[PDB]
């Protein structure tokens, strides 16, 4: 896993850092605005998923998390729980292979 | 005891053939504790066995062998429901002078016993042979006597040993005999539990007692047909025969002796740690409320249970040194206490309880260890012994554990009365060397290596064996061929060496310092965990880090308390601003997690802020607070951050980069920032995420021996640090320790001034657009930055405008509560009106300090 | 008893806990299977730690193979103690007062560093660094 955790505004441009990006790490960036280089839907292009969050916290509005819950100890053995679980069922299913999962969604926004 | 055991059981080649023969075979037969087939109990190594004759005969021959070279055995054999009879005559005398007890006497007890026997037993019809013996007290101690009288030959059953046992308590002639030889009460000579007890084998012992001398063998032989004839002569030559075998009343395969027939769970954790045997030791040196009252009860259980995980019958043991508090609590209670403390603080305890039994205590160990590696190897020391015998004699003050560069590093606890720089008391200090270490091998341990000195010295004046004391010459020859080395730099190099693994503990370096809790000061260690208090005594926290200023409690009376509130009141006279500046520094201590706020506190110059956080540094001292350079924010150094708690800055108009500020507020981030200047930062931004976490402040008061003086004070400095601390405590108690529940209207308003005022698009909602339950208007992200560009271009310069990124800026903006996802995925404002030029507020339209009569500083009881 | 000797004994004596391959820096580097019932970091259960120098190897010399030194002493003690020919009385009297001798060395702190270096050889295990930590699953 390699998070580029933050942003300030539009992100800037990647052509030469996506030539890179086509390594044995999962990647994912959390900007709130969108980035300053894009490509070919079939070209370098192919490999961006995008998504961007609906719900506000304060149905798209709703009510320890940020500063108590992160740091138990418990709380981390179940996600990694659930982590794995979901591994297992991802293997089982799709044979590891991600791609044959519908993301209608994701797939549009992108 | 333990030494003479050692000693005994090398040089005398008969105890280790029979500990060897007893290990290799006769383990095979043991038997569990409470076991009928017990025969044979070692009251040393506490086990119990099951011999066959055919090995017993063994046993008695390797008992014998042992017994003749006065070796000091601790046996018992266990008679039961038919075996031998045994009876015992401590006799008490009125003088200290030791009856004669001549053989014409004995022979005349013997007769008697028999005499009993007869009238009070059934016994075989034909010709037997009984044999007696006399085994006598060495030597008569305060007018104390006894002696046993030994029958292995008889054989009846344990109610004929009672009624023979209490028929002789009433014999006038055995008592007028016990009468001339100066005994206080005949008639309490006999033990009525003669029958129960199971008996020493011959040649045992008690525990600090001698064994009892066999004095004469008398030999009987009874036949059925002259009952009245009574013939009595003493054995002759009996230390020709296998003693032990002989006098066994079990044994039934004596060579003269003839067969007519007619609770352990703690004393096994005991006997198998030494550690624990040590730890009893010095329990007792405990005072009594250790166990009575629950806090201190409950620091020794939890001390024992990490201390190990089979302490638990030590832990019954000491609960249950009160009768009524093992009731009331205790038998439960242990349970639950048992599913941060050790030995040191006990150990420390019981030194300051019973200082002098402590000390002997502890002396008496480490000379029965160090002689333990003396006895086992024939006085020749190596580095890896000393080292252990250090470790056991000064394991409270040192720690080693191996930093990132892969180097043994050496820790001390410094304690008072030693050399030391100001400041460093009761906690730990690098070394390069373990030079106390170095001093203490050749002062203190000389002690215990004279001790062994003349412990051999006196072993050899005493009367042995030419054998022993040639052994013994011997001994102390390779002992002080040894001796000298201890001051050898090259062996005490060695045995620091050897030593660097015993005082390893393991993660000391990353255990360290960890706590925010914990402070390192001048006089101590303060803590708060919990309200209100300073350790100045011996603990196990792992505190490195410190600063020089001493801790004192809050005292309001002070000069110097007065003096510095009165600055502070001068310096910031608002309540409400004073208030929040002073819980807000408060935090400054702490090192732990932040609730990310910076400020940017302006002044005109002269005002005392400046003085106030060149106080609030040197108090909290280069450790834990540090000087940060004001030219990152306008462009290694980050890392100057770590373990700090408070950072502060001190030209015209710099300009703040956004992504530092980000960055900074973001190892983990720990520290207390401030920005001070005098004039009025630009700020490049309009995220509110960015301007809501940011503060902006002004100095107004202008003065017209603090400066460069009383700052120095350390008194003053430890008057700061009282009134911080006490304002921590005050923010911890009222707001559960939150900076953003303090209300200052002064600030807060002064904060949205500054941010008015630098940000237009802040000004801009707050001036130009009115929240409005009733106009609901979509004022889609689209339209709304049109009319920023109108407003910017028609306000304060004309400029092109993109859609794009004013819509992203008010997407992070304050707005983002009023901001809802339209069904066609489209951003517009709801609940919200815009006012345009000339444009008033419409009704329902809204836009988007209690002096004390006390002290300021005390505590107000309006929450 | 010289340096390998007491080598191959531990090696035959703890082979199961200790690992020594050479690094890219051309030093050997000790690895340890972390056991229950030690002190540890959290989460060091049941994996490989790099040790900078093998403690417990040199506590265990100390105390671990001061046992079997003991066993051979009753044992020549025992055919001390039986009756033999003169000769052969006085061979294990002689081997006694070597094996005294050469007894006390396991506690030297050089003795006991030549031991660990002659052993370094003997728990070498090539090819377990390269292949350390390189299963995904």
């Amino acid at each position: 896993y390699g998070y580029f955790e933050e942003t300030n505004k539009s992100e800037i441009l990647n052509t030469s850092r996506l030539k890179e990006m086509v390594m044995t790490a999962t990647m994912v960036a959390a900007s709130n605005y969108n980035f300053i280089i894009d490509t070919t839907d079939h070209g370098t292009w192919r490999r961006l998923r995008h998504y961007r969050s609906k719900v506000k916290f304060c149905s798209y509005e709703k009510k320890r998390f940020i500063h108590e819950y992160i740091m138990d100890p418990n709380c981390q053995n179940a996600f990694f729980s659930i982590l794995v679980y979901f591994w297992e069922k991802l293997q089982k299913e799709y044979n590891g292979q991600i791609k044959k999962v519908f993301c209608p969604t994701i797939e549009s926004e992108t | 005891d333990t030494i003479q055991l050692t000693a005994q059981r090398k040089y005398l080649a008969e105890v280790q053939a029979l500990e060897t023969l007893l290990a290799r075979e006769l383990s095979v037969f043991l038997t569990e504790p409470g076991s009928k087939k017990t025969n044979i109990i070692n009251r040393i190594t506490g086990k119990t066995y099951a011999l066959p004759s055919t090995e017993l005969l063994r046993f008695y021959e390797h008992l014998e062998q042992c017994r003749k070279q006065g070796a000091l055995m601790y046996f018992l054999e266990r008679q039961g429901t038919y075996s031998g009879l045994m009876l015992d005559y401590d006799l008490k005398l009125n003088t200290n002078a030791a009856p004669s007890l001549e053989s014409s006497v004995l022979s005349r007890l013997c007769h008697r016993i028999f005499v009993h026997i007869k009238n009070s037993s059934v016994l075989p019809e034909g010709s037997h042979k009984i044999h007696f013996f006399f085994t006598l007290k060495p030597e008569a101690v305060q007018g104390k006597y006894g002696f046993h009288v030994l029958i292995p030959g008889l054989k009846m059953a344990a109610s004929t040993k009672k009624s023979i046992i209490a028929s002789l308590q009433h014999d006038a002639t055995v008592q007028k005999i016990l009468h001339e030889q100066g005994v206080a009460n005949p008639e309490s000579c006999l033990d009525p539990h003669s029958a129960s007890v199971p008996s020493l084998l011959y040649g045992s012992s008690k525990l600090n007692h001698r064994p009892y001398q066999l004095k004469t063998g008398f030999e009987l032989v009874f036949d059925s047909s002259d009952p009245d004839y009574i013939p009595i002569h003493q054995i002759k030559n009996i230390e020709s025969y296998n003693l032990v075998s002989e006098l066994s009343l079990t044994n039934e395969q004596g060579s003269l002796v003839r067969p007519v027939y007619c609770d352990h769970s703690l004393s096994i954790l005991m006997l198998h740690d030494p550690e624990a045997r040590y730890l009893h030791k010095i329990l007792n040196l405990l005072p009594p409320e250790y166990y009575v009252e629950y806090p201190l009860w409950s620091n020794v259980v939890f001390a024992l249970a990490n201390t190990s995980a089979n302490y638990r019958p030590l832990a019954e043991w000491f609960s249950q040194k009160c009768p009524e508090k093992w009731n009331t609590g205790g038998k439960e209670k242990l349970e639950k206490l048992w599913n941060k403390i050790t030995k040191r603080s006990i150990m420390y305890w019981a030194h300051k309880h019973a200082p002098q039994q402590y000390k002997e205590i502890v002396e008496q160990g480490y000379f029965s260890i160090l002689a333990e590696y003396v006895y086992s190897y024939n006085g020749t020391l190596e580095h890896y012994m000393i080292a252990k015998v250090i470790y056991a004699m000064m394991g409270n003050k040192f720690v080693v554990d191996v930093d990132s560069n892969g180097k043994y590093v050496w820790f001390e606890f410094v304690l008072p009365g030693q050399p030391m720089n100001q400041g460093e008391i009761w906690k730990w200090r690098k070394e390069v060397n373990p030079d106390e270490l170095h001093i203490y091998i050749s002062e203190n341990f000389s002690r215990v290596m004279d001790r062994i000195t003349e412990h051999i010295k006196y072993h050899l004046s005493q009367p042995h064996e030419t054998n022993i004391l040639n052994y013994y010459k011997k001994l102390l020859k390779a002992f002080e061929r040894s001796k000298s080395k201890i001051f050898n730099d090259s062996f005490k190099k060695g045995v620091i060496r050897q030593a660097e693994f015993l005082f390893r503990q393991r993660s000391f370096i990353q255990t360290l310092d960890t706590n925010p809790y914990l402070l390192g000061v001048g006089n101590g260690v303060l803590s708060i965990e919990t309200i209100p208090k300073l350790i100045n005594h011996f603990h196990e926290h792992p505190i490195h880090q410190y600063t020089h200023i001493c801790y004192e409690p809050f005292n309001p009376e002070n000069p110097w308390t007065k003096l510095l509130l009165n600055a502070l009141q001068d310096i910031i006279p608002e309540l409400d601003a004073r208030l929040w500046i002073m819980f807000y520094l408060s935090t400054a201590i702490f090192r732990g997690l932040k609730e990310a706020l910076m400020l940017l506190w302006l002044g005109g110059g002269c005002n005392g802020k400046t003085f106030l956080m060149r106080l609030v540094a040197m108090v909290l001292g280069d450790h834990y607070a540090s000087k940060l350079n004001i030219s990152l924010l306008t462009s290694s150094a980050f890392m100057r951050l770590k373990g700090r708690g408070y950072g502060y800055f001190e030209n015209k108009s710099e300009i703040l980069n956004t992504s530092r500020l980000k960055e900074m507020v973001n190892f983990q981030m720990t520290a207390t920032m401030v920005a001070a200047s005098n004039y009025n930062f630009i700020i490049d931004t309009t995220d509110h995420g960015t301007w809501r976490r940011l503060r902006h402040y002004r100095s107004k008061v202008k003065f017209c021996r603090f400066i460069h003086e009383y700052i120095m004070d350390p008194n003053c400095q430890n008057a700061f640090f009282s009134i911080l601390v006490y304002f921590w405590e005050k923010l911890q108690k009222e707001y559960n320790g939150q900076i953003k529940k303090v209300f200052c209207p002064t600030i807060e308003s002064e904060t949205e001034a500054y941010r008015k005022s630098q940000d237009t698009l802040h000004r801009f909602i707050t001036e130009r657009v009115v929240e409005s339950p009733s106009a609901e208007t979509v004022y889609n992200l689209s339209e709304v930055v049109t009319a920023y560009a109108e407003w910017y271009n028609a306000n304060i310069n004309v400029k092109r405008h993109i859609a794009l990124e004013l819509s992203q800026e008010l997407e992070n903006s304050v707005l983002e509560k009023y901001l809802q996802w339209s069904p066609n995925k489209t951003r517009i404002l709801k609940g919200c009106r815009i006012l345009h030029k000339f444009e008033t507020l419409q009704p329902g339209e809204s836009y988007i300090i209690c002096e004390p009569k006390n002290k300021w500083w005390e505590w107000s009881p309006n929450p």
